[PDB]
């Protein structure tokens, strides 16, 4: 239910907001990247 | 070999695919050991 | 880089053919050339095709996340 991010390798959802830095819960892996939007996107199929 | 010397952190074995993204250097540690006399 | 459903210059479908081609290889052990003719792919365009597409998918795939 609901993320906003996500770890590099130990692809593992997590959410955060300012304050907390940027690394994850086990694996530092400083990175995360921001998981897909909700409102899904269309495409032409040409 | 190659480290990622952060503060409020330690030090990380850096590996290029990080360094990359992350704007760092793939460089590492120079040491010599200096005589006092 | 997955196999192209139907073929650039002519239209034929080749989007199955690939597992069939890969098999009649490493199996049946025919040689490509002849390969192709059985899964039908007479004209050398269709034919061109199948011969030459470079599968990196299987690659993309031995990454990660
Ligand atoms: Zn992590
Ligand atoms: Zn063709």
């Amino acid at each position: 239910a609901t993320l906003k991010y996500i770890c590099a390798e130990c692809s593992s959802k997590l959410s955060l907001s300012r304050t907390d830095a940027v690394r994850c819960k086990d694996c530092g892996h400083r990175i995360l990247l921001k998981a897909r939007t909700k409102r899904l996107v269309q495409f032409e199929a040409r | 070999k190659p480290m990622v010397n952060e503060s409020d952190g330690v030090t990380h074995a850096l590996y290029p695919q990080e360094a990359r993204l992350r704007n760092l250097t793939y460089s590492s540690g120079l040491f010599v050991d200096v005589k006092k006399r | 880089m997955i196999v192209p459903v139907r073929c650039f210059s002519c239209g034929k479908v080749v989007g199955d053919k690939w597992e069939s081609y890969l098999n009649l290889l490493q199996e049946d052990e025919l040689d490509e050339g002849t390969a192709l003719s059985r899964l039908g792919l007479k004209r050398y365009c269709c034919r061109r095709m199948i011969l030459t597409h470079v599968d990196l998918i299987e690659k993309f795939l031995r990454y990660n996340p």
